């Protein structure tokens, strides 16, 4: 029941084992390893957008 | 041009010919409640042309040494038609809201408006261990009124615009959902506000979901000649909204 | 493996397209990259924003609160020492859980427990080492009002023993919200006809916690002070909000004092001057 | 049993462990998981947004809504100075409280482009024209504008779009700065100069405000935990 | 994985149906969904039934008795301490355990062990750590007399050796009933001609702990004070019963005052007013 | 010798690893994990059952 | 042997503790299971029936 | 849990250690790597080029 | 696996072939094999370059500075002790470093604690087990000033924490540059007009540590005394240079006495003499 | 996920295991094994190389 998943490694130049011991999702470790994102509603968060070379309040 | 905006919600329209564009919420738009989330088991109630509609709120006069404005937004539409009585004869209320607000002046007029919706805005008090009135979190449709100073009067909350009553940087404030209102381009701010609470349907009487704040920055000015008066008015038209636990009418 | 975007190549232009003219009052943050403006070369960029992320930034241990209590006196109340857990009693926590109106995650929690032999005649003894029992009680239990209450059994209340000199104790808890996410900031009165009190003391309710002695009277004073480290982990949050600029007053309300915005220049222009 | 051994660094607590921890309440049922609008994944997504930086913090601005407010007016000759200051975006004092600030101020390395953009709050029938200027360290502060062309800069005239956007570009020796200030990872300067006066009709006010922005670009990045130098408490919150 | 039932909806209706009337006079329990009466609407609902399980309810580890012996004394019978095993002698695992009429559970067993110096002239001394022993005789064997009788072999008694500081001894018991399940209560009598002793006293017969210090006489007397904690686990239970609403009075009998049924409360018609 | 089963989550948004390690199956955990149940004794305990929409004693 | 490193919650007693524990009589012969009608495997299956509610409690 | 033993050896420091320890900084991103021209990979190939040797280290 | 050069077989030779003429004038090192000057046999030759690598030469554990510190005082500055964290205070681990101009390689930190109990009127005392506190300061985090300073609570920074008689805390550590390697030496100036400080002081800025006894004041001085071992793993270096024949004086910079090039002879023929 | 690999053993007469449990690079052993070289830019760092046999510098 194990899993095997990269490691926090540079660039330009591995393959950790982990195994859960206990019965909850509440004991596991942290996910550490999200680094997606998706600033769209912060930044333009408006209706009928903006093509960035047009006047845009043309 | 993109600049005209018509709005259509029920039996009231709003044409505007200077906006400049609507932000809507965190990119979500007003939608009911489906039945994964739904947490009472009984019908809900939904009007949708009784209720979702504008209204139109009290005109405050923007003066050169006017400070800021704000309005609480599941109370102050308490007296508001088949809105407001809704609001009273229900237990769960939940909608969303589009907030629009008029402020009109000449090309010889300066001056610049911050439009901001700010959720769980619950502010500070003006003596530290003391506590606040309900007549000065709000007021209904009647706005209370910042000061440019320190204030201390009693049982009222801190007014003071470099922090805008809640104990932050007011040039931080801009991360809400908000428009400027500046009298070179603008002439109006629409803002679509979908529901941000912690469970799908909360009492509106004992909650104040959010925060309407109208804050200038670059202050009013104009020449020896010019008008004088000039207004701000505030209309607010709910979205999607459904009521749930019908029982007499009270709030205690 | 996500990485930041690269800086694409641009030459010189002259047209009608204008990325740098924009207007902000449709509160809409531009978008303007680098190589819209001046001419940039091509960069492979390799960044990565991995310590940034809401997981990497709250999943730190933190000590929310010192609690203190002694294993011989006078009045029974100084010998246990209770805590209604919250945590908005050390700013440094708070404040880096207030970026954010509502979270969601699970609680790791961590003792951290010495032992000081206090100022009497008799400091010359042989002490055998001290257990220690930290109860947690549910919101509505039973409450101890002494060390040897017989609510201190632990029968259905979660509890932990530690032995002087071994690891601190450690477990975990879930998320244990009767709503969707933990309110950090609750707008609202808890009377439905809006008195009462106002702020987010109605929807604490996380019960509270118990410390003593499992040992009995000793023949010398010991003050023990057992700190509390919190550590969130398996994050969520939602609708953020500007960090605080004042500096707090109690744990109960929001309430401040006015500050500056900022620190002053007393100019502002700069010179090559004394600046 | 099975014969093991024990390294350095047991039985200790340090506070950055992912280790594994038995639940206290065990099987316990939580509460269902509701989409609410506005997740963030990413404080990166914080930090992009615009917000406004107190420029005018001159001996008790701070103390008002003053200190947002940039006075611009009509000039006598030309070319002189608007406002001015250095780009340490966590130093120094202009845009230290910003929620660029902030953020930067929970790091000690930071990497990547500065959006800065400016609102004119004047009046629809005024014109104008400012010169937006970064110039590199190594030399002093430009102290002409003569001496500030010779940089990174952009001319902006006052129309009908009322915003521009000067996009400071990453110009560095290394790959990562200091948020603290040192003498080897210096910035450079901004600065703002009056290409041509504010023309203004009769009957119309003079002096008028400029409004200022900032937030990080795409390629924007932070590296090292630490606390924030803000956070003062001496007692606890009772 | 085992869901609660979803809410059906339901529209208006008028007919010769009727769900809410029925007779509870056959001992039916009526099985009336919200839907059949009112208007409801489409709801999936996501709860279980989990932590409301005859397992999860009754494995929590629980205080049943304290045992307290000491180190030297005058009188030898003050130095060993030993427990006729029993569940019956605290009111919160036994109110747990009397729910139901007949229980067949596997037993989790663990010894906290807690030494107290008492008070003499001479405390100040250099104590070695000391080592308990915990000796369980099935029943019918040999009892020690003495804490140096020649019983404490444990040449096929199972016992336990802990020695201060460590964790807590644990250890697992299967299930020792002569019958099918553990009778919670037994009426009848012990012998043929319906007399004897009265209850569940014929049928505990479950054997006893001894307890001593391994050390052997020491220059101070120090109060040794040993508490069992039991685990009912790998659970089955039957036969219902409703909880006890009198407080208890002894270990070997059932027998009570009356109480009343609940608490008053003045008044038989709610109202607006002081209630 | 290994049982992976899963863990206890929440809805709306695991595999843990067991091994038993003594010879008895008095040594094994709690069976945590019966959610099962039948209320067909305890209500409705009857003979000649009832249809719900019926008079039912008609 | 094999190296190993102690986390914090080591040499505790929690009471929700889910662990492993020796049989002090192993190889113990456990009697057989017998059918016994009216069997609970959840209290829920118990709070379903109907029980009368005292409302009279006024006063002795 | 599993029965262990524990070897001699256990618990000390030894300076020619080659085990696994934890970071004091998890998920910590490590700057890029350049190549510079010069790279040692061995001792063994610094002490192949020729140096002058002092031969006359006659009395000051 | 890989072995050094074998040893080729040779025999007579008279031509034009020279390997022994070259010149050194090129800066070129002569590839003279034996096998070139004089007839050699054919060895097959098993050694291996391996404990002559980089790894394997920078990878040993060495005692960076000693930090001493005490339990009780009249002055609070004593009761804690500060180190600014370079390797350039003992000669050993610096001239092995100093071998290469710029290094690249993860750190593996080793504390060594011992305490001595200072001599005093009251020695014949009890004292439980002291426990310290290791905290590591990132460059420009708050310092603190006190054994009781609420700087210690370490929120965000990281921390070790040691009870007395376990084995050494050890964590490892990963490349903290802000540049692509470690410059051990840095020939320039801090300013850009060419003043401040010359020399490697401006590239240093690694934080500093913090050394304290989380127990209160005790009713016995007691000096702890903690030793700091660093690890250098994962290496790479680069550019090579000679090493220093003069003895170090400072840490700050590269400044000496000039000492002699080797050891006297007082004669430049050997013989079969007294040499 | 394991990794087997040779022993350092002498010549003319093994197979260690080795499992990574950190999710970091930083935190793994040293690498002992790395025996390669090459003298070249050291010895021999010249335009126009030189053939060992002929005068060179000719
Ligand atoms: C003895 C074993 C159990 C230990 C119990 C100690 C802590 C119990 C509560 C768990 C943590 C909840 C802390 C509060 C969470 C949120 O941050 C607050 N509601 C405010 O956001
Ligand atoms: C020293 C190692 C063995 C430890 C022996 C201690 C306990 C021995 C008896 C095991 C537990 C039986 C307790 C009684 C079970 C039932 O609850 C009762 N008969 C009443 O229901
Ligand atoms: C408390 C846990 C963290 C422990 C922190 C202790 C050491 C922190 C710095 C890590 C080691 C850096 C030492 C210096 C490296 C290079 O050798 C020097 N820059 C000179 O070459």
């Amino acid at each position: 029941g194990a899993q095997v998943s990269t490691q926090k490694t540079g660039a330009h130049e591995i393959h950790y084992t982990n195994i859960n011991y206990y019965k909850d999702a509440a004991s596991n470790s942290a996910n550490r390893q999200d680094f997606t994102q998706d600033p769209g509603k912060f930044t333009e968060p408006v209706k009928d957008i903006m093509v960035k070379s047009l006047p845009a309040l043309n | 041009s993109d600049r005209v905006r018509s709005i259509t919600l029920g039996n009231s329209t709003i044409t505007t010919q200077e906006s400049a564009n609507v932000v809507v919420g965190y990119g979500v738009w007003p939608d009911y409640l489906s039945d994964e989330e739904a947490t009472a088991e009984d019908q809900p109630t939904q009007p949708d042309v009784a209720t979702c509609r504008f209204y139109t709120l009290d005109s405050v006069s923007w003066m050169k040494e006017s400070q800021g404005w704000w309005w609480k937004f599941p109370d102050a539409l308490r007296d508001m038609g088949l809105f407001g009585q809704n609001m009273q004869y229900h237990y769960l209320g939940r909608s969303g809201y589009t907030i629009h607000v008029q402020c009109n002046a000449s090309k010889f007029h300066q001056g610049c408006l911050l439009v901001v919706c700010v959720p769980e805005a619950e502010m500070g008090a003006a003596n530290i261990n003391e506590k606040i009135n309900r007549e000065h979190l709000s007021n209904g449709e009647v706005a209370n009124t910042f000061s440019g100073t320190k204030s201390s009067n009693t049982n009222d909350v801190q007014q003071a615009v470099f922090n805008a009553g809640m104990g932050v940087a007011v040039g931080n404030l801009t991360i809400f959902p908000h428009q400027w209102i500046n009298l070179r381009t603008n002439n109006c701010a629409t803002i679509v506000m979908p529901y941000i609470n912690s469970v799908p349907m909360d009492n509106m009487f004992r909650h104040y979901n959010f925060t309407l704040m109208i804050i200038p920055f670059a202050k009013l000015d104009y020449a020896a000649g010019s008008s004088t008066y000039i207004p701000i008015t505030v209309t607010v038209a709910p979205m999607c909204a459904e009521y749930n636990g019908l029982r007499l009418a009270g709030h205690q | 493996v996500v990485r930041v975007a690269d800086t694409m190549p641009s030459g010189p232009s002259n047209s009608e397209s204008i990325p740098a003219l924009t207007a902000a009052e449709t509160g809409h943050t531009s978008q303007v990259v680098p190589s819209d403006t001046i001419q940039t070369r091509h960069v492979r960029n390799f960044h990565v924003r991995s310590e940034s992320s809401v997981e990497n930034f709250l999943s730190r241990s933190a000590c929310v609160y010192i609690v203190e209590y002694k294993t011989r006196d006078d009045t029974p109340d100084k010998m246990y020492d209770s805590w209604v857990i919250n945590t908005r009693q050390v700013a440094q926590l708070r404040r880096k859980l207030e970026f954010f109106t509502y979270v969601r995650f699970d609680v790791e929690v961590t003792f951290v427990i010495t032992s000081v032999q206090d100022d009497s005649t008799r400091q010359n003894t042989d002490t055998p080492a001290l257990t220690h029992q930290i109860m947690y009680v549910p919101p509505g239990g039973p409450i101890p009002q002494a060390v040897d209450d017989y609510n201190w059994q632990t029968s259905t209340n979660p509890s932990v023993f530690w032995t002087e000199g071994n690891a601190p104790p450690r477990m975990s808890i879930p998320f244990m919200s009767v709503g969707n996410a933990y309110s950090n900031f609750y707008d609202g009165w808890s009377h439905f006809s809006q008195t009462g009190v106002y702020g987010f003391n109605t929807l604490n309710n996380m019960g509270k916690l118990y410390f003593r002695h499992v040992n009995d009277k000793t023949i010398s004073p010991i003050t023990s002070k057992v700190r509390i480290y919190f550590k969130p982990k398996h994050v969520k949050a939602w609708v953020p909000r500007p960090p605080r600029l004042c500096e707090y007053t109690h744990k109960d309300n929001v309430d401040f004092e006015p500050k500056g915005v900022t620190t002053s220049r007393t100019q502002l222009t700069i010179s090559n001057s004394t600046h | 049993g099975l014969p093991v051994m024990n390294t350095p660094g047991s039985n200790q607590f340090l506070t950055s462990d992912d280790y594994q921890s038995p639940t206290a309440m065990p099987q316990f049922d939580v509460t269902p998981e509701m989409n609410i609008p506005g997740e963030v994944k990413n404080l990166m997504e914080i930090a992009e947004v615009d917000s406004v930086v107190p420029v005018n913090n001159v001996n008790e601005n701070v103390n008002s809504l003053e200190a947002y407010r940039i006075p611009v007016h009509s000039v006598t000759e030309t070319g002189a100075q608007v406002f001015g200051f250095t780009l340490q975006p966590g130093a120094d004092t202009v845009m230290e409280r910003t929620l660029l600030g902030e953020i930067l101020n929970y790091y000690a390395n930071w990497s990547g482009s500065i959006k800065l953009t400016f609102m004119y709050c004047g009046s629809a029938m005024a014109t104008g024209k400012f010169l937006l200027a970064y110039s590199p360290p190594g030399a002093g502060v430009p102290k002409n504008r003569r001496e500030a062309m010779l940089g990174t800069h952009i001319i902006w005239d006052i129309g009908l779009q009322s915003s521009c956007v000067l996009c400071v570009p990453w110009i560095s020796q290394t790959h990562y700065r200091f948020v603290s200030k040192d003498i080897y990872t210096d910035a450079g300067f901004i600065t703002c100069w009056y290409q041509t006066s504010i023309v203004v009709p009769a009957e119309v006010q003079n002096q008028s405000v400029i409004l200022c922005f900032v937030s990080a670009c795409n390629d924007f990045s932070v590296r090292l935990l630490r606390d924030s130098p803000f956070v003062r408490q001496t007692a606890f919150y009772q």
